[PDB]
RNA sequence: AUCGAGAG
DNA sequence: ACTCTCGATG
């Protein structure tokens, strides 16, 4: 939500009720870099 | 890249947001903020024990940073700190304050209404936070008197950046007030155990930045971080020897100000504290604010390497999947191939 | 020449058509401070000036500008300047390569005074552009 | 090195701590001589 | 041969608009950084890079290739490494390489510690945050 | 900038053979020829040479593009007709016929007066 | 560029030789032929420069070439350049055997006019 | 009778080089003889630089009203001429 | 600036035709298209080649430099 | 446009005083019941009064303007139906020329002041080089 | 980039000149002509991304 | 509109709205765009040699003061009254190195 | 950093 | 409340 529109004073009230995020929202791994739970990444590879 | 580490790698999972308890922002800190001169101290090309500190980070190319060493583009930013004279407003939280204060009446600390209350149990009921926090303030903020203390509740109002009372409250006050409303009642509107209390949304002391943050070619959150710790200097100063009445107290408005003005600079008060070119000066909020902002400039959306553009033109014998490329951009772009026995020949050749 | 793209015969290129000139101007100043610290323009080398710039000064002369009629192209110097700011590497570079994805060759150098007493320069140089594929007409 | 005025015929060979003006005239402008260094051109 | 239709045929006016294509064009391979962001500087003639915008990023959600948006979004702009407390979740840790001395002043971390590749702008958020008196905690399982 | 020198349009680079003679896998007996440094003005009159022979069932000529100056040749003939012996009289025919063309034009100019 | 559409003799231009084929180093006589160019404005009106103040100087060792053509009337030639009372161009041109199909100077002929079937009785035409 | 049309190019001016200097001139004059106002009262050295200083920053800006971002004519008053083109 | 030496679209010369076209205009009184008619111009394209040229290097003759 | 020109503004005081001086009440002796049907007259936004008989007014401030006794950039305006007389010396007012058509013609009808004498006196004075813009303006 | 077609895996062919040259039928979900447009193109740095641009 | 600024505003500017408690204004008197030097010689200055060497092609104002002085320089408009090149014919302007 | 002009 | 390209001035 911070992404979009209001930024700073979301970041504000978030901090300020102590929210947790899940960190499987798309612009949420955008920011932090990491490959996002989206279609290619949508699964896990091992091997057998 | 960068140097190997013996820790391993690990991907982030979850972001638990929090408010900066003074305690933990003073156990963090590796350096105090005393001196408000930057680097240069009685002409030598170095850094005072101050503001600045090769402690939170080297500025000059050099192979050592606070003994940790790893030069300056391994090494993130150490966090310092400042005590400020007097606790001070985080001019982000004024409304989320002012309504703590309606939700929770003077010098006790306790909620107006409870479980005895038939509209407050309902209030209570709501598991969501915020939704939790929008019922209670909505039916708390009526109650004038009062668990016992019984007190006529003050109506509380916004002037600038200080609070009101009609039966002009302190942040000092205010401080004391939100130390006592203990943990039971902070579950009751939203805030957390460990993580975020009302005791620490007013600024007792602020964590100073890393060079890395404030970087210089000097930067203008140095300058007013030394705008901050010239306020407090002087209000200490005010306060340590003769101290006046109705001189103290614009100081420490002044340090309220600067502080407030450190973080939000479009704010509803007119003065938007230029600075000596004129400039309206960039508050941390605008550095955030989008479009040009880092969330929206920096991180949904960021110059690349290994990218091209140019005049494009139409080309009958190319065919659909195909794109023609200059010889120019085809020399400039490169893509890094790990040499197997399959193509040492070739690369080989390329080199 | 499909979506507003166009055909131009090649032939009449070659006898002129739509060809063009280019000038352009590379201004600079020998700065000045309070305690008569004054930059020089001259043509500095490897040892006595810091950091200096990848592209050659071998164009430049003692004045430390180039002659009006030397092509240049690439990243090559045009101006040579330096702020003094014993020591070995006394000088920091202040030199004014030409444009990275421009060249030509150099039409005319002036060199004056300033209102101030500052001597700088203004260097242009010319480039004839011949219209290539890309053009927008 | 030379320089030549700008507006009248002259061939100044004033170098390094000289400077403005010119020789009986008295205007600053100063240009640059051509390089001896001939350069060639395709005829094209 | 002949052709079948005949031509429109004579003098126009015709002028030279100033956008050429070699003042146009533009390539960069790994170039000069910002200093604040660590990302590619803006300009053609400062040798940039071009800006991989939010509407370049919906149409490679919008396709499925993750792996591309998290190259653009790291190998290909600013990425750094950095070191997280097992405890409070923030950027506190006093890594000292080469002699293994993972210090934490403040929660007395010298062996839970971790390791975490972000982008440096989000460094740089986390930062501003924190000296905005706010703590993004950053833990690394569920 | 980007531009190919002009005389890539009629030398021939570093290797690069005038004629490139490849065994046309599509039809039996058929064959395509890569023509180097040239353009329609050969292409075209030899291709219409070819026609000419009756013992040639097919005979194309393609600039794949006008960036390039080469182009592609495809014949093909009748069984116990080898294609090169076609073009060799296609090119010979040329040959005879702009000589006899030269000499025309030379006997009737010196006819000619200013 | 003006001095390159410059026509010059190129009679004996089959008994010259390419640049490109030649062993010489750049150029030399039998390749290539070098004229010079040099005027100076010396009265008080406009002092023209033209094709025929280009003046050879290579040895062209018998072969008609290098001459540059003047069907002018007045005998001057294509108009190169046009000095003022100071103005000196002083150059050399160095010539060579090159096909039109490198640069349209090297252009033989202009315009060759090509019609067949005055009548469209093959019918190649839809008007 | 109607409203007034608010888009009648009768009830507009157009201010030009005149005006505009006009009003620049005014305050920074303003401003000169109030420092000498300042130099009197202390008590021949009029600081002229004032005047000087004022109309070229204004005229090389283009940022019409001295050295005070609060200006709303911050829209370029005074731009580079453009000479591409006689026509331009 | 100054007359094309040839003209763009064939490749006629049209350089040693100017002199003679401005004395065709001034000198015999006649009109542009006699003019050019006069000089071999019989293709439209050179006939513009001389026609629609402008000559500046005149004016730019009149500084001293 | 080509021929539009930004005015430059001139002195109201001289335009007041001939107002003053040909008729015109001034708005401190104005009495609305027992005049009703008077032209009020403005000068740059300001009324400094009415006056009766309206016409002859204006065409004598026209015959001025067109001589040039009013500098020819005032503009003036006679509002019949809204009965109003608005004269504008404001500096920033875009203007542009116009040839006049006055019905003073004896032998036709309403036609143009200039005619070809005027033209070819122009045109006399452009081959020449005494008979300028000006000389048509005033 | 209004929509994902405006993104799209294109095989390389080097050419002369300094202009993109692209087919004519793939103006339409770029929206673009020829009159001055630029384009941009990205170049992937490994083979699984490579074989994201190639397969999807 | 420059030259109405020049010839009229200017002195309203000064005289109407200025005085002080005494030192009175008088006229203003608006010179030709010269330029003082670094070497101390005040000259002529054209436009040509102003665009030339980066000068600010300005004139200087001098006010009478009752109970004469120099009070700042004003930027010319370029083809003004206080321009040489107003009353500078075509040959003048191609020795002034000025397009006509 | 901001401002101004321009490209689709 | 889309990418570019320059130019100015602190
Ligand atoms: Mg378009
Ligand atoms: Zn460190
Ligand atoms: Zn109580
Ligand atoms: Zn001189
Ligand atoms: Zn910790
Ligand atoms: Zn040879
Ligand atoms: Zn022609």
């Amino acid at each position: 939500r911070c992404s979009f529109e209001e930024t700073v004073e979301i970041l504000f009230e978030a901090g300020a009720s102590a929210e947790l995020d899940d960190c499987r929202g798309v612009s949420e791994n955008v920011i932090l870099g990491q490959m996002a739970p989206i279609g290619t990444g949508a699964f896990d590879v091992m091997i057998d | 890249g960068q140097q190997y580490s013996s820790a391993p790698l690990r991907t982030v999972k979850e972001v638990q947001f929090g408010l900066f308890s003074p305690e933990e922002v003073r156990a963090i800190s590796v350096a105090k903020i005393r001196f408000p001169e930057t680097m240069d101290e009685t002409q030598t090309r170095a850094k005072i024990g101050g503001l600045n500190d090769p402690r939170l980070g080297s500025i000059d190319r050099n192979l050592k940073c606070q003994t940790c060493q790893e030069g300056m583009n391994e090494c993130p930013g150490h966090f310092g700190h400042i005590d400020l004279a007097k606790p001070v407003f985080h001019v982000g939280f004024i409304a989320k304050i002012k309504k703590v204060c309606e939700c929770v009446c003077m010098h006790c600390g306790k909620l107006l209404l409870d479980e005895h209350n038939e509209l407050m149990r309902q209030a209570l009921a709501i598991k969501d936070s915020k939704k939790r926090f929008a019922a209670i303030w909505t039916l708390c903020k009526t109650k004038m008197v009062c668990g016992g203390c019984g007190n006529t509740q003050p109506t509380i109002r916004k002037d600038g950046l200080k609070l009101v009372g009609s039966w002009v409250l302190s942040t000092e006050e205010i401080l004391n007030i939100f130390k006592h409303i203990s943990v039971k009642d902070f579950t009751s509107l939203g805030f957390n155990e460990v993580f975020s209390r009302p005791e620490w949304m007013i600024l007792t002391c602020l964590p100073v930045p890393p060079p890395p943050v404030r970087p210089s070619i000097e930067d203008d959150l140095t300058f007013k971080l030394a705008d901050i710790l010239k306020a407090n200097i002087s209000l200490e100063t005010l306060e340590h020897n003769g101290a006046p009445h109705h001189a103290i107290e614009e100081a420490e408005s002044l340090l309220q100000f600067h502080v407030a003005t450190y973080m939000d600079n479009d704010i509803a008060g007119q003065p938007q504290a230029l600075q000596k070119s004129g400039r309206p000066v960039k508050s941390i909020r605008a550095r955030l604010k989008g479009k040009e902002g880092r969330i929206r400039g920096n991180l949904m959306g960021k110059r690349v390497d290994f990218s091209a553009r140019t005049v494009i033109s139409g080309d009958p014998n190319l065919e659909l999947d195909q794109v023609g490329v200059p010889k120019s951009i085809a020399k400039t772009l490169t893509y890094p191939e790990v040499v197997t026995p399959y193509n040492i020949d070739r690369l080989t050749q390329l080199v | 020449n499909q979506e507003d793209s166009m055909i131009m015969n090649q032939s009449s290129i070659d006898r002129g058509l739509f060809r063009s000139l280019f000038f352009r101007s590379y201004m600079d100043q020998e700065k000045k401070y309070g305690m008569s610290i004054t930059e020089t323009f001259e043509k500095p080398q490897r040892t006595n000036t810091l950091r200096m710039k990848h592209g050659t000064y071998d164009k430049l002369d003692d004045d430390g500008l180039i002659a009006p009629g030397v092509r240049v192209s690439g990243e090559d110097v045009i101006i040579g300047k330096t702020t003094p700011i014993t020591a070995y590497h006394s000088k920091r570079d202040a030199s004014t390569p030409l444009r990275s994805t421009e060249n030509g060759i150099v039409d005319q150098v002036l060199v004056t005074t300033n209102q101030d007493g500052l001597k700088f320069v203004k260097v242009r140089v010319r480039t004839t552009k011949i219209p290539q594929i890309g053009d927008k007409f | 090195l030379k320089y030549i005025c700008a507006e009248c015929s002259s061939k100044l060979s004033l170098s390094r701590t000289d400077a403005v003006r010119c020789k009986d005239c008295g205007h600053r402008i100063l240009l640059k001589a051509r390089t001896k260094r001939l350069v060639q051109f395709e005829a094209r | 041969k002949k052709l079948m239709a005949q031509i429109f045929f004579g003098p126009t006016y015709y002028q030279r608009l100033r956008h050429m294509v070699d003042d146009k064009i533009h390539a960069r391979a790994r170039g000069p950084m910002q200093v604040l962001t660590r990302q590619p500087v803006e300009g053609r003639s400062r040798d940039g890079g071009l800006r991989f915008g939010e509407m370049e990023r919906d149409c490679m959600i919008a396709h499925g290739a993750a792996s591309f948006l998290k190259e653009r979004l790291m190998e290909a702009s600013d990425a750094f490494r950095v070191h997280i407390c097992g405890i409070c979740g923030l950027m506190t840790v006093i890594a000292k390489l080469n002699h293994n001395q993972f210090e934490c002043k403040g929660c007395d971390n010298k062996i839970d510690i971790y390791q975490i590749h972000i982008p440096y702008a989000a460094k740089l958020l986390f930062q501003e945050l924190m000296a905005m008196n706010i703590t993004p905690r950053l833990y690394t399982d569920r | 900038m980007n531009a190919p020198d002009r005389f890539e349009l009629f030398l021939l680079g570093e290797g690069e053979s005038k004629l490139k003679i490849d065994p046309d896998t599509k039809a039996p007996n058929a064959v395509v020829i890569t023509f180097e440094k040239e353009d329609h003005t050969l292409g075209n009159l030899i291709r219409a040479e070819l026609l000419n022979d009756r013992k040639v069932l097919f005979a194309a000529y393609k600039v794949e593009h006008p960036f390039f100056a080469r182009f592609k040749l495809r014949i093909q003939t009748t069984e116990g007709y080898d294609p090169k012996d076609a073009l060799k009289n296609a090119c010979n025919s040329i040959i005879n016929k702009l000589g006899a063309l030269k000499t025309n034009f030379e006997t009737e100019w010196n006819l000619q007066t200013l | 560029h003006r001095l390159g559409l410059i026509p010059l003799q190129s009679m004996d231009i089959e008994q010259l030789e390419y640049s490109r084929d030649c062993f010489c180093e750049d150029h030399c006589d039998k390749c290539s032929v070098v004229l010079t160019l040099q005027a100076f404005g010396e009265s008080e009106s406009t002092t023209n420069v033209y094709s025929k103040d280009l003046v050879i100087v290579s040895n062209l060792m018998g072969r008609n070439i290098g001459h540059p053509i003047i069907q002018d009337k007045e005998g001057n030639g294509v108009l190169i350049c046009k000095l003022r009372k100071g103005q000196e161009l002083k150059l050399t041109c160095v010539a060579k055997k090159g096909i039109a199909k490198e640069h349209a100077k090297w252009g033989p002929a202009a315009a060759i006019e090509f019609e067949y079937d005055p009548w469209n009785k093959l019918k190649h035409t839809d008007y | 009778k109607d409203q007034d049309d608010r888009d009648h190019f009768g009830k507009k001016r157009l201010d030009l080089a005149g005006p505009l200097l006009a009003q620049l001139f005014k305050t920074l004059f303003k401003k000169l003889t109030k420092d000498i106002f300042r130099y009197m009262q202390r008590t021949l050295a009029i600081n002229a630089k004032t005047i000087t200083s004022g109309l070229k920053y204004a005229l090389a800006t283009g940022n019409w009203g001295e050295q005070k971002k609060a200006m709303s004519s911050r829209a370029g008053v005074s731009q580079v001429l453009n000479r591409y083109t006689y026509s331009s | 600036m100054i007359v094309p030496v040839r003209c763009f679209s064939c490749g006629k010369v049209v350089g040693d035709k100017w002199e003679s076209y401005l004395n065709l205009l001034q000198e015999d009184e006649l009109d542009e298209g006699t003019a050019l008619s006069r000089l071999g111009l019989k293709r439209y394209c050179c006939r513009r080649m001389i026609l629609t040229h402008v000559d500046l290097i005149e004016k730019f003759l009149r500084y001293n430099p | 446009s080509l021929m539009s020109c930004i005015s430059v503004g001139t002195d109201p005081m001289p335009i007041i005083t001939f107002l003053s001086e040909w008729g015109m009440e001034p708005l401190e002796d104005y009495v609305p019941h027992q005049s009703p049907d008077a032209t009020r007259v403005f000068v740059n936004g300001v009324w400094h009064g009415v006056h009766r008989n309206p016409a002859r007014l204006m065409e004598t401030l026209r015959t001025l303007r067109r001589k040039g006794d009013i500098n020819p950039e005032v503009s003036m305006i006679r509002d019949i139906r809204e009965k109003e007389l608005k004269i504008f010396t404001d500096a920033g007012r875009v203007y542009r020329p116009l040839f006049i058509v006055e019905d003073d013609e004896s032998l036709g009808h309403k036609e143009l002041k200039v005619r070809k004498g005027h033209i070819a006196k122009l045109m006399a004075t452009e081959y020449q080089d005494e008979y300028t813009w000006s000389s048509l303006l005033n | 980039s209004l929509h994902k077609m405006s993104m799209m895996a294109h095989r390389v062919k080097v050419i002369p000149y300094s202009t993109f040259r692209l087919n004519l039928s793939v103006t339409s979900p770029y929206n673009a002509d020829f009159d001055g447009d630029e384009m941009n193109l990205h170049v992937p740095q490994s083979e699984e991304t490579r074989a994201e641009l190639s397969q999807l | 509109s420059f030259n109405q600024f020049v010839d009229y505003t200017l002195q309203d500017i000064i005289c109407e709205d200025s005085t002080l408690i005494e030192i009175s204004f008088g006229k203003i008197y608006v010179t030709k765009p010269m330029v003082n030097e670094s070497d101390g010689v005040t000259h002529a200055l054209y436009p040509q040699e102003a665009r030339l060497r980066n000068l600010t092609y300005s004139s200087g104002l001098f006010v009478d003061v009752k109970k004469k002085v120099f009070i700042g320089r004003l930027p010319i408009m370029l083809r003004s009254k206080n321009c040489y090149l107003s009353e500078a014919t075509e040959s003048d302007l191609y020795k002034l190195k000025e397009c006509p």
